[PDB]
């Protein structure tokens, strides 16, 4: 998380941590006692189901914590919608081998309902262990790291993204994605956060509104983070609960 | 070779997949942090798959 701080332990009980061949190399959102979310590009079918692990409860990335459950994957569906886009469906459900017990430190995200709009500019959190810079790792002991960013339309992120577009390399912020961030930069989520939560206040409580997926780079200007919707797939999702 | 001139290619996604590279200035095959798409050529699951091509 680039431009951010360190969350306190027990701050963001929702967060995970994904581990191939015990590597972090994706954040996830605990939704229910078995049940994950994350992005679709943090598990290539080229990875091993059994090689996925997670972890919950887990401030300090490097470090040995109390309440800190680790579990092996029973099930990973991404949405039917990716392995035919690499431009849209850019979500996964992980199901957790043996339901866990929630505790102070581990504890789910609501999903916004399908039909449920965020007004722009509001300001919501995302957190994970991403570099704190482009390709520059997080410190250990790796503490979670969060960071307030404001909702931006999609329109105005288009806006954005044309400003310097490469015609090579082409962004679009499609209908299931959300942009938030700084349009000055600084401040956004970086390699490793993928799958992370980007959690919005509504009247004192936490909704999941968007998986962290993609950006320029990171604390780029004009090119703020965008963030898979959640709400663009509750129906999929309510699929399996 | 070819492609193998490029620089690592990291991508617009945010995971930490990591990856190896042909750094052919340091005629070397090295590790570097692939995000998860738009992977160019020059990004190899393995360094003997690297060395190999390059």
């Amino acid at each position: 998380i680039t431009g951010g701080s360190s969350a306190v332990a027990g701050q963001w009980p929702w967060q995970v941590s994904i581990t191939y061949e015990g590597v972090h190399v994706c954040g996830g959102s605990l939704v229910s006692e078995q049940w994950v979310l994350s992005a679709a590009h943090c598990f290539p079918s080229e990875h091993h189901k059994e090689a996925y692990e997670v972890k919950l409860g887990a401030h300090q990335l490097d470090s040995y914590s109390e309440d800190a459950k680790v579990s092996t994957l029973k099930d990973i569906i991404p949405h039917p919608s990716y392995l035919q886009e690499g431009s849209q469906g850019d979500i996964a459900l992980l199901q957790l081998s043996r339901p866990i017990t929630f505790s102070r430190y581990i504890r789910p995200i609501s999903l916004p309902a399908a039909q449920a709009s965020f007004p722009n500019g509001l300001h919501c959190t995302v957190t994970g262990w991403g570099h704190v810079a482009p390709s520059v790792s997080l410190l250990t002991p790796k503490p979670l790291q969060q960071l307030e960013v404001p909702l931006i339309s999609r329109e105005t992120c288009n806006s954005l993204y044309n400003i310097d577009a490469k015609p090579e390399e082409p962004h679009f912020v499609q209908e299931d994605m959300v942009c938030a961030g700084y349009v000055e930069g600084g401040k956004d989520a970086c390699q490793g956060d993928s799958g992370g939560p980007l959690s919005c206040p509504v009247e004192g409580l936490w909704y999941l509104t968007g998986i962290v997926s993609w950006g320029d780079a990171c604390g780029a200007r004009n090119r703020p983070g965008v963030y898979t919707l959640a709400s663009s797939y509750a129906s999929w999702i309510q699929s399996k609960v | 070779p070819d492609f193998c001139l490029e620089p690592p290619y990291t991508g617009p996604c945010k995971a930490r997949i990591i990856r190896y590279f042909y750094n052919a200035k340091a005629g070397l095959c090295q590790t570097f942090v692939y995000g998860g798409c738009r992977a160019k050529r020059n990004n190899f699951k393995s360094a003997e798959d690297c060395m190999r091509t390059c």
